[PDB]
RNA sequence: AGGACCGAACCGACUAAUGUUGAAAAAUUAGCGGAUGACUUGUGGCUGGGGGUGAAAGGCCAAUCAAACCGGGAGAUAGCU
RNA sequence: GUUUAUUAAAAACACAGCACUGUGCAAACACGAAAGUGGACGUAUACGGUGUGACGCCUGCCCGGUGCCGGAAGGUUAAUAUCGAAGCCCCGGUAAACGGCGGCCGUAACUAUAACGGUCCUAAGGUAGCGA
RNA sequence: CUUUAAUGUUUGAUGUUCUAACGUUGACCCGUAAUCCGGGUUGCGGACAGUGUCUGGUGGGUAGUUUGACUGGGGCGGUC
């Protein structure tokens, strides 16, 4: 169908780009995910007025989502923000494994290719130490301090 | 079944046909598939069996408008 | 050699029992048919 | 093992049999036992569907599973036992768990043998593990293909498969066939095999044997009246005609493959 | 003709008949193939291994038998076929119909050529047998054996009588045997005695023909 | 021990004979085969007609079966008696 | 052994054994428009199909390597009207090829048949079964 | 115009990877001290597969019927 995006920026289409799209991408990815809202010559008018608010006020702690996204598409340097990516560097214990929650791409992951650790990892500040496996049953490690602002 | 629940479907009467123009009959199934629609207005999926003309139709009018009906068509939501 | 006539009340009745004949629309289309044709045996299993 | 019948009759002139004295003779463990069922093989609407199946003897099923579980504190082999529920021999184990269970039961057994279903494994012949911790080139039986679904390939006498490679995720094994197929990365199959590599020489021998084996005559189509089923033949038993089955086209030296979903695991076809 | 000897190209489209045009329907072409019959003493049947022996085609071979001219069987564009050939069975179904001749199967391509010599050769051999110098004597002598062995048919409690055969021409070999009446033999026994001759003196050539005349009864 | 031998029951029917408007819609009479297993049998139950089923004869499927039985189409249709 | 109940018991049908093929499980396949079900609570020493018919005894011929055979299109060998077709690779086809399964010559003692080689073909080579 | 580029393109193929439809006869939780099912979680597959339409090839398995007439019996033959 067609939508006006709600998305700040998206790899094609950005920042209240009203465009038509594939039906199979649009209804099951651009919506329902908040990255678009349907377009109609009714909707566009509503939306045009709305987006001076919505694609600004919502879209301002969302800068994080585009950045952190790389880190979870690879799962080499598994990095998400729990509160961060919009507050400076990714810091505190907060982030991935301290609640054992990190977003996956499709449940096929390299972020639980072994489990072994006694209280997880992360415990520095102003940077955040992830464990970056070197095997699948030994945890000799190569820990990094990546951020994804 | 084999019905859209919207557009209104069921297989409907046919025949093989030949330039011979022989006599036999066969019906004809529409293109329906049960597709997992996202209600959003209770933010769940209420997977309905739907046509593929209809799939379009649902889209153009929007989720809770097909789902406005069903209730108004007196039938399983 | 045996004969076509074999015995049993039991088997006879649960070849067609009244209720079983009251319990499938088609052989009940019949039940009614005959009934309207006015035969006071019906089942033939009284 | 092998024992040859001494002829005192024809009807005992070609009965080749194999005795099973290394199992107890008498009842087995009923609280792990369950009924059989017979229906002449016949369909949901009972029909002759796949001919010849049915009869036999009576036999009995035995409540079983090969998912190698209650892993905990190991078991030991108590006895082996015949059952007509496989062309093999099955066996009771007693756990230290205080569990009691039967296992499919490999060749190497001699009772009191140590069993552990523990994933660390003592790499003991006949013992199971998921293939992602196997040795290279290992011989394994009880090939599944979804992880922990429970073996369904290779659970017969002397059936095994050689592991060919385990590379990345997924393990390719050679099915007894000369078939290379990749099952999943975790997936089980039990080290080695169960033997009974001699019941190959066991025979029916006669119709009486086949009767207690439920083989109801594979009735020769080919010399029937072609009217109700066709293939070849006639009243004159004549040849020089176009040979096809009722589907109108040959079934003998024709491929088949109605599983466009398992090509993807198949690397080199069966024979 | 090349090498004096005549070759024909025939049927209607797919043949790679894309010519000056002359067969508005499916019919005219057939008028040509019947010309192809007239002119032969040898016909070659191209069949494919991947569209050959079609219904029309098997009829086409049946027709060939009428055509009364030598059959040599060619399979062309056969270097691209699959390593387990489909095709032994395809040869077997035609074999059983069955065409006593000499076959000789050819597996060529017009886009490679393999069979090229073997085709040239096969036709000559087939022509010699077909065109064979014949002669009342040979025919009578082999015939006696046959009738003694398996019995001339009897009709209405009266036994028949054969008593010589001669050759009515040789090129497609025809014989006319003077015995008992036309209906006193079934076509089958005619053929039996014919098949016998086809057997006892080589005929890698064409089907041979037998006739019966009456005068004695 | 055994598709073991002989042979009653019980089932099956090879010869003959008889009946053939019977005594009997296939028996009787008289010999005869198998008989602990490819056995036999009861009771009940289930496979349904362009269909089963079928140790296969184009058998058998309610005395009927190279197409059940029954109802309707249907006062069929029949250049034929 | 089984069988044409109500003409026909057999040489028919069956049958072990054997042979061949197809099928990797959500199996092939089979029924059932499908759902489902059977196949199978099984699992390629099986399962399904098909086919042959105990048993014993009559020898059942692998194309890949490399070679061979016919053929052309090429390669390779030629003149150097270059193109290079004939013989050979190759393409197809080829194991009565090396190598296990014939003769003929010498040789396991009436020479002759011959395990080895030669000779027909880059055939093992009457060993099996069976002898005037 | 034939022809040919350079450039603008327009579009379809293959190649690869993904996940989000879709599949999941994996495993578990749950209605429900239910091998059915449903929902949810997770594992695995994956834009496939399969199916709907349309559409080419095949198809005696299934289906309706077609296969003259003359005739010193017919069929045979020969003939119209």
């Amino acid at each position: 169908m067609q939508v006006i995006l709600l998305d700040k920026v998206a790899n094609l289409g950005s920042l209240g780009d009203q465009v038509n799209v594939k039906a199979g991408y649009a209804r099951n990815f651009l919506v329902p995910q908040g990255k678009a809202v349907p377009a109609t010559k009714k909707n566009i008018e509503f939306f045009e007025a709305r987006r001076a608010e919505l694609e600004a006020k919502l879209a301002e702690v969302l800068a994080a989502a585009n950045a952190r996204a790389e880190k979870i598409n690879a799962l080499e340097t598994v990095t998400i923000a729990s509160k961060a990516g919009d507050e400076g560097k990714l810091f505190g214990s907060i982030g991935t494994r301290d609640i054992a929650d990190a977003v996956t791409a499709a449940g096929v992951e390299v972020a639980k290719s072994e489990v072994r650790l006694p209280n997880g990892v992360l415990r520095t500040t102003g940077e955040h130490e992830v464990s970056f496996q070197v095997h699948s049953e030994v945890f000799a490690k190569v820990i990094v301090n990546v951020v994804a602002e | 079944s084999r019905v859209c629940q919207v557009t209104g479907k069921r297989p409907v009467t046919g025949n093989n046909r030949s330039h011979a123009l022989n006599a036999t009959k066969r019906r004809f199934l529409p293109n329906l598939h049960s597709h997992r629609f996202w209600v959003e207005s209770e933010k769940r999926f209420v997977t309905l069996r739907v046509s593929a003309k209809g799939m379009r139709v649902i889209d153009k009018k929007g989720i809770d408008t097909v789902l406005a009906e069903l209730r108004a068509r007196g039938e399983k939501y | 050699m045996k004969r076509t006539f074999q015995p049993s009340v039991l088997k006879r009745n649960r070849s067609h029992g009244f209720r079983a004949r009251m319990a499938t629309k088609n052989g009940r289309q019949v039940l009614a048919r005959r009934r309207a044709k006015g035969r006071a045996r019906l089942t033939v299993s009284k | 093992a092998v024992v040859k019948c001494k002829p005192t009759s024809p009807g005992r002139r070609h009965v080749v049999k194999v005795v099973n004295p290394e199992l107890h003779k008498g009842k087995p463990f009923a609280p792990l036992l369950e009924k059989n069922s017979k229906s002449g093989g016949r369909n949901n609407n009972g029909r002759i569907t796949t001919r010849h199946i049915g009869g036999g003897h009576k036999q009995a099923y035995r409540i079983v599973d090969f998912k190698r579980n209650k892993d905990g504190i190991p078991a030991v082999v108590e006895r082996l036992e015949y059952d007509p529920n496989r062309s093999a021999n099955i066996a009771l184990v007693l756990y230290k768990d205080g569990e009691r269970r039967y296992i499919l039961a490999p060749k190497g057994l001699k009772a009191g043998d140590q069993i552990q279903s523990g994933v660390d494994a003592a790499i003991k012949p006949g013992n199971t593990l998921p293939m992602r911790n196997i040795p290279v080139g290992s011989t394994v039986h009880n090939v599944e293909m979804k992880p922990g679904k429970g073996g369904q390939l290779a659970r017969s006498a002397g059936t095994y498969v050689q592991i060919v490679a385990r590379d990345g995720a997924y393990v390719t094994l050679r099915l007894r066939s000369g078939e290379m197929r990749k099952v999943e990365a975790d997936c089980r199959a039990t080290l080695g095999e169960v033997g009974n590599a001699e019941h190959m020489l066991r025979v029916l021998g006669k119709a009486g044997a086949a009767r207690w084996r439920g083989v109801r005559p594979t009735v020769r189509g080919t010399a029937m009246n072609p009217v109700d089923h066709p293939h070849g033949g006639g009243e004159g038993r004549n040849f020089g005609k176009h040979p096809v089955t009722p589907w109108g086209v040959q079934t003998k030296g024709k491929k088949t493959r109605s599983n466009k979903r398992t090509d993807k695991f198949i690397v080199r076809r069966r024979s | 003709e090349r090498d004096g000897r005549e070759y024909v190209l025939i049927d209607t489209a797919g043949v790679r008949k894309r010519g000056k045009i002359t067969d508005a329907v499916e019919k005219f072409s057939v008028i040509k193939t019947l010309q192809a019959i007239e002119d032969a003493n040898v016909v070659m049947l191209v069949i494919d291994a991947r569209e050959g022996i079609s219904d029309q085609d098997l009829s086409l071979l049946g027709f060939i038998l009428n055509s009364g001219r030598s059959l040599v069987i060619v399979v062309n564009k056969w270097d691209g076929l699959s390593q387990e050939v489909k095709e032994q069975v395809k040869e077997t179904l035609d074999f059983r119909l069955g065409f006593i001749d000499f076959a000789r199967v050819h597996f060529i391509s017009a886009l490679h050529g393999s069979g090229v010599g073997n085709l040239f050769e096969s036709v000559r051999e087939a022509y010699d047998s077909s065109t064979r110098r014949v002669g009342t004597s040979m025919l009578t002598r082999i015939m006696t054996m046959a009738v003694e062995d398996h019995q001339p048919p009897l009709v209405r409690g009266r036994r028949v009588k054969l008593k010589y055969a001669h050759a009515g021409g040789y090129n497609p070999p025809i014989v006319v045997i003077h015995g008992n009446q036309v209906k006193d033999l079934p076509d089958s026994y005619k053929r039996y005695l014919m098949n016998y001759f086809r057997k006892s003196l080589d005929v890698m050539g064409s089907p041979i023909r037998i006739q019966f005349k009456e005068g004695e009864n």
